[PDB]
RNA sequence: GCUAGUUGGUGGGGUAAUGGCCCACCAAGGCGACGACGGGUAGCCGGUCUGAGAGGAUGGCCGGCCACAGGGGCACUGAG
RNA sequence: GAGGAAGAAGCCCUUCGGGGUGUAAACUCCUGAACCCGGGACGAAACCCCCGACGAGGGGACUGACGGUACCGGGGUAAUAGCGCCGGCCAACUCCGUGCCAGCAGCCGCGGUAAUACGGAGGGCGCGAGCGUUACCCGGAUUCACUGGGCGUAAAGGGCGUGUAGGCGGCCUGGGGCGUCCCAUGUGAAAGACCACGGCUCAACCGUGGGGGAGCGUGGGAUACGCUCAGGCUAGACGG
RNA sequence: CCGAGGGUAGGGCCCGUGACUGGGGCGGUCGUAACAAGGUAGCUGUACCGGAAGGUGCGGCUGGA
């Protein structure tokens, strides 16, 4: 399903912090900050030229493996973009972004993409009041998005939010606090997001 | 060729042959053993190389490998065939697949088990 | 100051008597991705004196480029011989969808969206050097318009 | 001929009954398309003749019986 | 004859009917010769019945002959009210 | 002589491309209508009618660009390119919606049309099409 | 409407009929050029009165007999034997095809 | 290179109805390198797969038409 | 799922210093697929019955295979991972075994005692209830080239004329309007494709709407080019 | 009368096969024709001859001085 496993391994593979666990990724003994370099016994030796489609490739992989998705829904998405009007980079990036998993990491109900998974899996968000539990669910314009009922009052999304009282959420969204409920605004600007992926590599990649 | 030739002689689609009639023109066929025996091959390729004959249900005779180290076929071993060129052995177009019928797996192989027909591991 | 980038290390051979003897060639593309680019092939016995020279000479060769927003401004086939490069302009959403050598010479020259198809002889090489002068024709509908 | 299609698939059915019918195909310049069967005991392979000969009237005649060798040559 | 009937579309468990004119004869999902309506028998949306009146009428006036749940939806939209 | 208008076309680029001021092509009424939209357009400063040897023909001017700096100085050409599209061999008619825009927009397509022979650009206004003539860039 | 064709009759030496040749222009599906094609009906002609050499139009009809479902409509031109030779022509032609 | 019901005529037979659809007489015609005749293969479309596009390839599910009901032939009833 | 060592054991590598698997595990916490418990559908409202007329209109009643299912409410256990690859194309490298053997292979080609190419292991890349293989189609193949190829020497100019069909055809004016272009109109079924919206928690699926187009019938208009007929010309051709 | 079809006879095309017999492709014997003027410049249509490449005549070509 999803990917499940080492994930810091990854981040040393791709060459940065994807922000993909939580609390620990903003210590000093999160993976990158101790060990920079990739997993496995040749991780220290001297790097040889990447090719071209290497480039193209950790790319793509980079940008999925941040929003942890399959390759197939991934891919999928990106054929949307395509046939959608408008730039397709960009237009990626937000398809990508309407992900409901995401939007509850995006409003810190959750504090990682992984995590957003679990909660929106138990039904633990709704939108619009009614529940949702798929995690693929693509977020429209002005949806409210909240914790429901009998999770409101639960020693996690409490202390997540207690957490989030004086933090600003990103400018595509908004946050009724301690109501515990957010609205999808408006679709991101792919210079809102500042994720350290260059959206036109991926599209250079499924290019091949 | 001037406009005119071309509706006069149209331009002459092309038409392909197979490498691989005998499976006519099945994904795989299945056949019984005749002869079973070692072969060399052609230069500069040095080796005592597996093979055997075999009778196909589609009617054709033809020669067909034994992929993997070791093999139990031997002759009346009923055995089915995929495509499959060996290009150091002239005329075997064919291989043999491991784990169906009388042919066992690779008894013991670790990697790439799919091919070699061999079960997963305790 | 410039980036580059290059595209084809090789080797080639002499003859002497009681021997084959050797030299290298580089090719390399330098550009600034602004919409200077400029193509160099050196030769020499060791490779990175022969890199170091590729660099030299392609600098002594640098391009014009108009750069319509990111794409080129007219679509555009020229074919330095047996070799024959196309190049076409393209939306932003596009991508540069090129051959691996004209891609170096568009990705420099700051090219962002184009469609290339490498036609004819594909030896690098030359659909290099067809690539440069073919960029070099290209011309703005005011780089026209003050030609009529 | 004699019959080796029709002999093969006699084989083919006791084949499937039993082990020693017992086939590798063989082949010798007495006769054309000859085989070798090995039977477990002299009296499998007496029996399967002859049901053969009387209830076919594929009438032959077989050599036989081969004993087995550990033979070690010195080379 | 030729009649008014319920056409079956939509999928499984998700009914969809074209209320539709076709000669008796046909398999009901075949050629029709005219839709003349719809009816989602569900009711999950505002429309879900939407005869077209006027041509409704036409066919009944020549003597095509409405089923008895395609007679009964069409006067939920007024056919026969004189 | 299979293609006058070809021959004209013909004329004109192999001129241009030793750069001459003008070249003499044998007279029709169609070609003066060629290159009225040739110089309208810009690709030649214009022509005149006149006659050789006793028999009317069409002298083409010509222009080019400024001189060029470096080795090979010779001026870039305002005709670089043009080719038929309707040889007689091969009578090419175009609708409306099918009429080619000519190299972005930078080079055009004359094309006799029943208004009259038009640019591609006045043939997409008046909304008509017809005979794609040459292309022209 | 019915259909109506024009072209030139090739042959009589039938009674009550004219074999009319029928030629038609159209574009190659692929190659655009422009190709003539051409193809006999048989007319009807009650009253033995259309010649030779003529140029008729002819219509779509009720069958007259197996392959003649043509009228000859009216005459619209005549003495066109140059067509009709071009015919015998190309039927005389045929003896150095063979083998 | 093919054709004797073969191609047209007339008058009958037949059908819901045109027609060599079938029958008698009459004329010598009809078709073909724009590929007749023979041979091979195939159910045909809406569609579908691929492809920048032209194109190529394909006709399973579904919808339309066709054809067949062990291999052949025949008619009966009947609006069919 | 969040936390969790400058980092356990094991196994792999090592220049015997150390590196690696690895926040991975252990482990602390909370969430709770599965299961148990409770309630439980839409799809079904007509023919029928009543008022009124056996009409419109209004009212009332019968009927569920799927199914005690979906779904809702409560309770609630940390709960399957596999497969392909890791010389080059092509993302991913070390040790050991084997010694032109065994074997690998799509193609280059590997293997003849230090093999990143065989077999295993560590490590790594890919994808994941899948991952590979075979078969076949299009693709890459502008490698039948209409778009979009060629024939001095790479495959390719007929040994040479003559000429039948057919292809193609100069300058000017006029009539026709066949081609060609334009407009209206009929047709181009539904399903599919495409755009938008809506319905099943999303999606798949489905509903509703929208635009498509070639084509082909009919009517109306255009006249440059191609055709056809008529007149005229001398730059092509023929003749004195 | 026609008629499924069965039977008689004579043909035509296809496939399978056959003592033997050509050649063709892939893995020691005789020479040494070609590739350097290749030790007789080569090639070539043709004819005749020869174990074998090949030689020779007639004419041609340069892709030979
Ligand atoms: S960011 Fe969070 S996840 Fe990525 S390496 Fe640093 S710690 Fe591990
Ligand atoms: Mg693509
Ligand atoms: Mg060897
Ligand atoms: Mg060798
Ligand atoms: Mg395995
Ligand atoms: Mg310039
Ligand atoms: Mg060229
Ligand atoms: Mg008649
Ligand atoms: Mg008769
Ligand atoms: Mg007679
Ligand atoms: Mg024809
Ligand atoms: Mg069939
Ligand atoms: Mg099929
Ligand atoms: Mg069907
Ligand atoms: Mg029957
Ligand atoms: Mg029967
Ligand atoms: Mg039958
Ligand atoms: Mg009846
Ligand atoms: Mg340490
Ligand atoms: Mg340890
Ligand atoms: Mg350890
Ligand atoms: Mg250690
Ligand atoms: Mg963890
Ligand atoms: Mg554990
Ligand atoms: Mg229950
Ligand atoms: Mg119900
Ligand atoms: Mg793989
Ligand atoms: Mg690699
Ligand atoms: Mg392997
Ligand atoms: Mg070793
Ligand atoms: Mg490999
Ligand atoms: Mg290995
Ligand atoms: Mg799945
Ligand atoms: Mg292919
Ligand atoms: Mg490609
Ligand atoms: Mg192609
Ligand atoms: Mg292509
Ligand atoms: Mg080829
Ligand atoms: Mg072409
Ligand atoms: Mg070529
Ligand atoms: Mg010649
Ligand atoms: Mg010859
Ligand atoms: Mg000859
Ligand atoms: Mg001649
Ligand atoms: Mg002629
Ligand atoms: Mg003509
Ligand atoms: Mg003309
Ligand atoms: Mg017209
Ligand atoms: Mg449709
Ligand atoms: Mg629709
Ligand atoms: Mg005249
Ligand atoms: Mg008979
Ligand atoms: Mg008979
Ligand atoms: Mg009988
Ligand atoms: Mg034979
Ligand atoms: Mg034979
Ligand atoms: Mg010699
Ligand atoms: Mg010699
Ligand atoms: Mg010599
Ligand atoms: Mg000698
Ligand atoms: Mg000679
Ligand atoms: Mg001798
Ligand atoms: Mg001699
Ligand atoms: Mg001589």
């Amino acid at each position: 399903g999803r990917y499940i496993g080492p994930v810091c391994r990854l981040c040393r593979r791709e060459g940065v912090k994807l922000y993909l666990k939580g609390e620990r990724c903003y210590s000093p003994k999160c993976a990158m900050e101790r060990r920079p370099y990739p997993p496995g016994q040749h991780g220290q030796k001297r790097a040889r030229r990447p090719s071209d489609y290497a480039v193209r490739l950790r790319e793509k992989q980079k940008l999925r493996r941040i929003y942890g998705i399959s390759e197939r829904q991934f891919r999928n998405l990106f054929e949307e973009a395509s046939k959608k009007k408008g730039v397709t980079g960009s237009v990626f990036l937000g398809l990508l972004e309407s992900r409901l998993d995401n939007v509850v990491y995006r409003l810190g109900f959750a504090v990682s993409r992984r995590q957003a998974r679990q909660l929106v899996r138990h039904g633990h968000i709704t939108v619009n009041g009614r529940r949702v539990d798929l995690p693929s669910y693509r977020v429209r314009p002005g949806d409210e998005i909240a914790v429901a009922e009998k999770s409101r009052n639960l020693e996690l999304i409490r202390q997540n939010l207690e957490a989030m009282k004086g933090r600003k959420v990103g400018p595509w969204l908004s946050l009724d606090v301690e109501g515990m409920k957010g609205k999808f605004l408006r679709l991101p600007d792919r210079e809102d997001l500042a994720l350290p992926v260059n959206e036109q590599l991926v599209i250079e990649f499924y290019s091949r | 060729p001037t406009i005119n030739q071309l509706v006069r002689k149209g331009r002459e689609k092309v038409r392909k042959k197979s490498k691989v009639p005998a499976l006519k023109g099945a994904p795989f066929r299945r056949g019984v053993c005749t002869v079973v025996r070692t072969v060399t091959p052609k230069k500069p390729n040095s080796a005592l190389r597996k093979v055997a004959k075999v009778r196909l249900t589609s009617g054709y005779e033809v020669t067909a490998y034994i992929p993997g180290e070791g093999h139990n076929l031997q002759e009346h071993s009923v055995v089915l065939i995929r495509g499959g060129r060996v290009k150091d052995l002239p005329g075997v177009r064919y291989h043999i697949v491991r784990g169906v019928y009388d042919a066992a797996g690779v008894k013991d192989r670790k990697k790439s088990r799919s091919k070699y027909g061999t079960k997963k591991p305790k | 100051d410039f980036e580059e980038k290059m595209i084809l290390i090789r080797r080639t051979a002499r003859m002497q008597a009681g021997g084959r003897r050797f030299r290298f060639g580089a090719l390399v593309v330098v550009g600034d991705r602004q919409g200077r680019v400029g193509l160099g092939f050196g030769k020499a016995p060791e490779v990175p004196l022969a890199v170091q020279k590729a660099g030299y000479y392609a600098r002594r060769n640098m391009v014009e480029v108009p750069l319509q927003n990111g794409t080129i401004p007219h679509e555009i086939e020229v074919e330095f011989g047996a070799s024959k490069i196309v190049l076409k302009p393209a939306a932003p959403g596009t991508g540069v969808i090129a051959g691996a050598v004209p891609r170096a010479i568009l990705e420099l020259a700051g090219v962002t969206d184009i469609l290339t198809k490498e036609l004819g002889s594909r030896n690098p090489i030359n659909i290099a050097y067809a690539t440069m002068e073919a960029l070099r024709q290209l011309r703005t509908k005011a780089d026209v318009e003050r030609l009529r | 001929s004699g019959d080796y299609g029709k002999l093969r698939d006699a084989l083919e059915k006791l084949k499937l009954n039993d082990a020693a019918l017992t086939f590798e195909p063989e082949s010798s310049t007495a006769l054309g398309f000859g085989f070798r069967c090995g039977f477990l005991g002299l009296l499998h392979a007496e029996i399967v003749q002859e049901r053969l000969e009387r209830e076919f009237g594929l009438s032959l005649i077989a050599t036989a019986p081969s004993v087995v060798y550990k033979v070690r040559l010195k080379s | 004859m030729v009649k008014i009937r319920l056409a079956r579309f939509g999928s499984k468990h998700n009914p969809h009917y074209r209320i539709v004119v076709t000669d008796a004869r046909r398999k009901r999902d075949g050629k029709y010769i005219e839709k003349i309506g719809y009816y989602d028998p569900r009711k999950t949306t505002p429309d879900w019945l939407k005869v077209d009146v006027e041509r409704a009428r036409y066919w009944l006036s020549v003597g095509a002959q409405p089923t008895d749940t395609a007679r009964r939806l069409l006067r939920q939209a007024g056919v026969f009210r004189q | 002589l299979t293609d006058p208008i070809a021959d004209m076309l013909t004329r004109i680029r192999n001129a241009t491309r030793v750069y001459k001021e003008s070249t003499d092509v044998p007279a029709s009424r169609f070609k003066e209508e060629i290159l009225r939209i040739l110089a309208r357009e810009g690709f030649i400063k214009g022509y005149e009618r006149v006659d050789v040897d006793g028999k009317p023909y069409l002298r083409v001017y010509l222009k080019y660009g400024p001189r060029r700096q470096g080795p090979d100085p010779r001026p870039e050409q305002v005709i670089h390119h043009i080719r038929r599209i309707s040889k007689p061999g091969r009578r090419v008619y175009v609708g409306v919606k099918e009429i080619p825009r000519v190299r972005r927009g930078l080079g055009i397509a004359i094309l006799s049309t029943s208004k009259g022979v038009l640019t591609d650009r006045e043939a997409r206004k008046l909304g008509v099409g017809g005979e794609l003539i040459c292309e022209v860039w | 409407p019915k259909k109506v064709l024009t072209g030139v009759v090739v042959s009589d030496k039938m009674q009550k009929t004219v074999t009319v040749l029928v030629e038609r222009q159209f574009p190659h599906p692929l190659y655009g050029k422009v190709i003539k094609r051409s193809k006999k009906y048989l007319a009807h002609d009650p009253e033995e009165k259309y010649k030779l050499g003529d140029v008729v139009e002819i219509i779509e009809s009720r069958p007259i007999s197996k392959r003649k479902r043509f009228r000859v409509l009216r005459l619209v031109e005549s003495g066109r034997m140059d067509l009709v030779e071009k015919y015998l022509i190309r039927r005389q032609n045929y003896e150095s095809l063979s083998k």
